[PDB]
């Protein structure tokens, strides 16, 4: 029937984790997209901003109050890897410790690019980490034609 | 019936007092003071006083179903308007000293004059659950005011978790009667039956406790001991003046009462409660115990009379004599300890050991406290005396010979703690409305002796109140 | 009738329950003032007599108003004194 | 309706048997709240149908939340708890047991004397009540009043703040 | 169509168990407790006299008989209120002074 | 995409489905239970007084008010055995306050409406709903009917904003310790309240089964359905109150609005 594949597609609930920096972007997006997020409630963590290495434990024990079905975006260079900071204080990626599903990389990201992680965790969600021998596309691959076939640009002395 | 002017004349006591009521409470979210609120609600109990006259020129009649507006209860109002009027004016000595929230005390001593005022006023069961109740909700709460010592809440406790036990036998055997009888009401109801019968015995036990009868007296040397002397003066007179009201009028006029099933159970009661009254009451040494214990004795004096109530008109008379001359003692002897705790002190120390001296110390204030104590006994010139002869005439004119004897040899032993206290107050010693407080206790003292030398007065009233 | 739609109400939470089931010392300062709370334990027997007055008024008439007005000018007159004396106040 | 009066009273019972067993205290609330729920069932099938319904609106509606409170915010499970079953022994419990079946059987003896004359499940409506409170009873209404006044103020008094 | 012994001896029952709850235990919530209860065993005892007749005579002092309990729990409730401030054990032998 | 506003509340239904449940140590586990269907199965059964049709109704008793004051008291249950059933002094603190609050304002709904049952002077909701024939009984009772729609807003249906958060440091919202099927229990439990509220105040206020032009049902359902949008956009455009302000306009200022409802009602009915 797929009813639950349905069911899991059409809502889910986001846990806002953003750190010190990074999180304006995603209060851009919140607020646009958007009180209701409430821990040990949520099957979603959206890990943002440079996870240290002294609080991460902190993560840990967040990550197993959750419930069965877990999904984690990664969002920011500070998260997906160490970023620019390859520093002793800081953990090289959050995927180090607790497993990933989607990854969203920049400085900070752009609201449109939570928006197109929503969008891209909605279509894993709907194909039933499970890959379904779908998931060996990728974006790189997926539009390459599109990204190829862009000829000119603006110059860039006007607004 | 509806509301006619004859029924606010009448209702006319239970109207000044609740109007008193919401002017103190309006008064005490005011300004919260403590002169304002003696003054006004004493000013208010004085005003019942007052509208007893109004009433006075209305009849013998009825107001609702619940309540029957006699002279009989014109009478026992009276009494509960003075008790009212005698504890407020020996709580301001004692209240000046407690630390704060000194104004709840008249609010809640005028809830009670409410409640012992409508037990006067009683035609239907109802008004009598009405009436003990609204009683005991001050009486829950008065013996627990200063509840910073460890006592006042102890016996607040024990008080508590027992009043509310006896209320709800009284209400359980109030509904096992109304089974076989159509109506609650006291005229209406026995029109011998086992189911009846065995209801009658359940608002026994309901009604024994207050009027602290012989299987349910525990509760009164504790109480006495832990509530403030204020509050004793109103629970030994007050209460239980109001209360005897309503059982004596429940027998008066309920046919079933005249049956001799239920007569020789009260009156095992009442020889039981002579005796183990007047007994335990000798090794006291401690004046608030020794006042608790004679209450056991004063009102099993009060049953042998009332089981007579039904042979011989004498009995209404002999009632209603024996409740003033035991108000009247017991308030000059309760405010002579109160008096005596012109501070708050904490916790005060009397005791009979304690009261060695206290002639050298203060002499008016003894002899009054010997004068009442005397008249607890039976002594002559002694309104008590008259009291006494009372009751043993009607036993005597019932033929009631066990009963009879129990009084006199429970006088006989009854005699002795009464006298050492009386010499007690003679070996070698070890502001304004403090005053009043005197005066008070001062005037009931002279009031008991010329009563007692001269007691025709008095009987001049009291058949003038029966009906 | 009522019994049929209880039974179906009854039978939804236990296929619910049953359904969930398979698919697999010292306070301080801290709390206390309730007495919010008992106020309404008193104020809803208060208001129980109003529950049972609602239900006949036009027989009852102008004694009827008169002591109804009298029986809430006394809840008034006690809710004011709560509130001047400090009872009803802002609280924890 | 025989049967419905009878599992309903026997599910009373046994209520009232499981509040008086048990040592926890919240268990004992949710089963007198279960108690008095039946005796309002009882009073629906009796007839007394302002009888039923005014019982939990406000007696299992508002004083067992006090009593929920007052249980709630002192905290005492997790303390002072073998003492009182060690205390509370089965031997102890036959004591007064038997000297309230006395008491039991005496109104039991007493009550079947009489005849039966049973009576239907009349229904009262809340037309008459509305009447026979304002009829001769309006002075219990006004010293009811008066009553709740003097019960909210002993429980101001006797339940006294302070700075602790 | 039940006669009125079986309301009576059912109110007994309560009535009974209420008492012995008042007499058993230690704790005075405990005590309290079994105090409404038989305040109840009472009120239902007077409901049932009172719809035996069939007329409106067991609704009118019900109401009254739930107030005085609401308002007795209440005055009790702030009594254990203040006694837990006062003392931290709830025994009923803690206050148990001026014995004999 | 999806075009119904009702598909998401499908939606969150199926979603709370399925989810593992993890058992909590050192925790009571019969109220950990039943605290969910106290606030469920009441507002459940709130739903068995609505007069959707002379012919279809689903309870043709007598009395309907009385059974929905016993569940309005019966609500506070819930949120404390929840609050007992948490285990941790933060979210017990966070629901002695939100029922602490929810006592507060339950009070008022009963007050608010004996008005309207003293002007039609019956328990059977039949005669209710035949006396709003020509005349409805919310001319005269304004404050009234503000004074019911406040109290109904009030009961836990987040209103006052203190259920999942707490104004007070020290404690914490108590719906933290509840993951499983119990928190789609509350969703839905609060949702059939404020259709019950709005169906309710349709049926009680206002004239149900009028029927001027069109079948009366619809007439019934359209009305309730503009007073749920009407509620919606109110809830929504209503801030979130802190505790204090709360505490403040609750007994002060509607206990003698709705005594004052009585007594005018009482004056001008004779
Ligand atoms: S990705 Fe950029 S904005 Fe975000 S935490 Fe790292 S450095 Fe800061």
């Amino acid at each position: 029937n797929d009813m639950v594949n349905w069911g899991r597609k059409n809502s889910i609930w986001p846990y806002n984790f953003g750190l010190s920096c990074c999180y304006v972007e995603m209060v851009t997006s919140f607020t646009a997209v958007h009180l209701r997020a409430s821990p040990r409630q949520a099957d979603l963590m959206v890990v943002a901003g440079t996870c240290f290495t002294k609080m991460a434990p902190v993560i840990q024990r967040l990550y197993d109050q959750m419930l069965e079905p877990k999904w984690v975006i990664s969002m920011g260079a500070c998260a997906n890897s160490g970023g620019m900071y390859d520093i002793y204080s800081v953990v090289q990626g959050v995927d180090k410790f607790i497993p990933v599903d989607v990854y969203i990389p920049g400085c900070p990201p752009r609201p449109e690019a939570y928006m197109q992680a929503l969008m891209l965790l909605q279509e894993s969600i709907g194909k039933e980490q499970g890959v379904y021998r779908a998931n060996m596309q990728s974006e790189r691959e997926r539009k390459r034609g599109e990204r190829i076939a862009v000829t000119n640009l603006r110059t860039p002395d006007e607004i | 019936m509806t509301i006619t002017p004859q029924n606010l004349i009448a209702l006319l006591p239970l109207l000044i007092v609740g109007l008193t009521v919401v002017v103190v409470m309006l008064s005490i979210a005011w300004r919260r003071n403590h002169f304002l609120n003696a003054t006004l609600s004493v000013i208010g109990l004085n005003a019942a006083l007052v509208s007893l006259w109004f009433v006075g020129q209305a009849g013998a009649m009825d107001v609702t179903p619940l309540m029957r507006v006699d002279g009989f209860a014109m009478l026992y109002t009276g009494l509960v308007l003075l008790a009212s009027l005698a504890t407020c004016t020996f709580a301001y000595p004692w209240l000046e000293g407690y630390n704060d929230n000194k104004d709840e005390f008249y609010l809640l001593v005028l809830i009670a004059a409410l409640g012992g005022i409508l037990l006067a006023n009683a035609n239907h069961l109802a008004s009598l659950f009405l009436g003990i109740e609204l009683i005991s909700l001050p009486l829950f709460g008065l013996v627990g005011y200063a509840f910073r010592q460890k006592r006042s809440l102890e016996a607040s406790i024990k008080y508590t978790i027992l009043s509310a036990a006896a209320s709800s036998f009284l209400l359980f055997g109030m509904a096992l009667v109304y089974a076989q009888s159509g109506d609650l009401s006291f005229v209406a109801l026995g029109k011998n039956e086992p189911l009846l019968l065995a209801g009658f015995g359940l608002m026994i036990v309901g009604l024994g406790f207050k009027l602290s009868l012989v299987p349910f007296h525990l509760w009164t040397p504790d109480v006495y001991q832990g509530a403030p002397a204020p509050v004793s003066t109103f629970l030994a007179t007050a209460s239980k003046i109001a209360i005897f009201g309503v059982v004596m009028r429940l027998f008066l006029y309920a046919p079933v009462g005249d049956s001799e099933a239920i007569r020789v159970v009260l009156a095992i009661i009442a020889f039981a409660s002579i005796i183990f009254g007047n007994l335990m009451a000798l090794s006291q040494t401690n004046i608030k115990r020794l006042l608790g214990y004679s209450s056991i004795s004063h009102l099993g004096y009060l049953l042998v009379a009332l089981i007579a109530l039904q042979t011989g008109e004498m009995s209404m008379e002999a009632v209603g004599v024996y409740l003033a001359g035991y108000l009247f003692s017991s308030l000059g002897a309760f405010g002579v300890v109160s008096l005596m705790s012109s501070p708050y002190r904490g916790p005060d120390a009397d005791s009979l050991f304690s009261y060695r001296g206290l002639f050298w110390h203060r002499p008016i204030l003894a002899a009054v406290m010997t004068v009442m104590m005397l008249s607890l006994a039976g002594i002559p010139m002694t309104l008590g005396f008259i009291g006494k002869f009372y009751v043993l005439a009607v036993g005597v004119q019932a033929h009631l010979w066990w009963l009879v004897g129990a009084v006199v040899v429970g006088s006989a032993i009854g005699l002795y703690y009464y006298l050492r206290v009386a010499v007690s107050l003679y070996l070698h010693a070890p502001n304004w409305q403090y005053s009043a407080g005197g005066i008070v206790v001062l005037i009931s003292a002279l009031l008991v002796l010329v009563l007692g030398v001269w007691p025709q007065p008095l009987i001049s009233i009291v058949r003038l109140a029966m009906p | 009738a009522f019994a049929i739609f209880l039974i179906v109400a009854i039978g939804l939470c236990c296929l619910m329950l049953v359904g969930g089931w398979f698919l697999g010392a010292r306070l301080r300062l801290s709390a206390k003032f309730y007495l919010v709370a008992m106020f309404f334990v008193i104020f809803d027997v208060e208001a129980l007599y109003l529950f049972a007055w609602s239900t006949s008024i036009r027989e009852s008439g102008w004694v009827g108003f008169v002591e109804a007005a009298i029986f809430i000018f006394v809840l008034l007159a006690g809710l004011v004194y709560l509130v001047r004396i400090g009872a009803l106040d802002w609280t924890p | 309706m025989e049967f419905a009066f009878y599992i309903c009273g026997l599910i009373a019972i046994l209520a009232t048997l499981r509040v008086i067993t048990h040592t926890n205290p919240v268990h004992a609330l949710l089963y007198l709240i279960i108690s008095l729920l039946a005796i309002s069932g009882v009073f629906f099938s009796l007839g007394a149908y302002f009888a039923g319904a005014l019982e939990i609106i406000v007696y299992a509606g508002a004083i067992m939340v006090l009593f929920v409170f007052v249980v709630m915010m002192l905290n005492l499970g997790g303390s002072e708890i073998e003492q009182e079953r060690q205390w509370l022994k089965p031997q102890v419990w036959i004591g007064p047991a038997i000297l309230s079946a006395i008491m039991l059987v005496v109104i039991v003896y007493a009550i079947l004397g009489v005849n039966d004359q049973g009576i239907d499940g009349t229904p009262i409506s809340a037309k008459a009540v509305g009447i026979t409170l304002f009829g001769p009873y309006v002075l219990a209404v006004e010293l009811a009043s008066m009553l709740l006044l003097a019960g909210l103020v002993v429980a101001f008094h006797v339940g006294r703040e302070e700075r602790a | 169509m039940i006669p009125l012994q079986h309301g009576l001896i059912l109110a007994a029952i309560l009535f009974v168990l209420g008492l012995t709850g008042l007499v058993i235990r230690r704790n005075l919530l405990f005590m309290l407790i079994g105090l409404e209860i038989m305040i109840n065993a009472s009120a239902l005892a007077f409901v049932v006299a009172g719809s035996y007749w069939g007329q409106t005579d067991g609704q009118v002092m019900y109401i009254l008989a739930i107030s005085l309990a609401a308002a007795e729990a209440s005055i009790g409730l702030a009594l254990l209120l203040q006694l837990h401030r006062r003392r931290q054990n709830l025994n009923i032998d803690s206050v148990s002074e001026m014995r004999g | 995409v999806g075009w119904g506003g009702s598909l998401q509340l499908v939606a969150d239904m199926i979603k709370m489905f399925f989810k593992e449940d993890w058992i909590p140590k050192f925790s009571d586990r019969v109220i950990f239970t039943l605290a969910p269907m106290i606030a469920f199965t009441s507002l459940l059964l709130a739903f068995a007084i609505v007069p959707v049709s002379p012919g279809w109704v689903v309870a043709d008793l007598n009395i309907g008010i009385l059974f929905f004051l016993m569940m309005a008291g019966l609500a506070v249950y819930a949120v404390l055995f929840a609050g007992w059933s948490s285990n941790n002094k933060y979210s017990l603190l966070g629901a002695m306050r939100a029922s602490a609050q929810t006592l507060s304002y339950e009070v008022f709904l009963g007050l608010s409406l004996m008005g309207v049952v003293a002007q039609a002077g019956s328990f059977n909701m039949t005669d209710i709903v035949n006396s709003q024939a020509h005349v409805w009984n919310v001319i005269p009772q304004f404050f009234g009917f503000i004074t019911f729609a406040i109290a109904g807003v009030a009961v836990c249906h987040r209103h006052p904003f203190d259920q999942p958060e707490a104004e007070q440091e020290l404690a914490d919202g108590y719906h933290i310790e509840y993951s499983g099927m119990k928190f789609g229990l509350f969703f839905v439990g609060e949702y059939i309240g404020i259709v019950t509220i709005s169906a309710l105040m349709v049926t009680l206020f206002f004239g149900g089964w009028q029927g001027p032009l069109l079948p009366p049902f619809i007439w019934f359902a359209l009305k309730t359905a503009f007073f749920m949008m009407m509620f919606i956009l109110i809830r929504a455009s209503l801030p979130r109150p802190r505790y204090d302000q709360v505490m403040s306009f609750g007994w002060k200022i509607c206990l003698p609005l709705t005594l004052i409802n009585l007594l005018v009602t009482a004056a001008v009915i004779l």
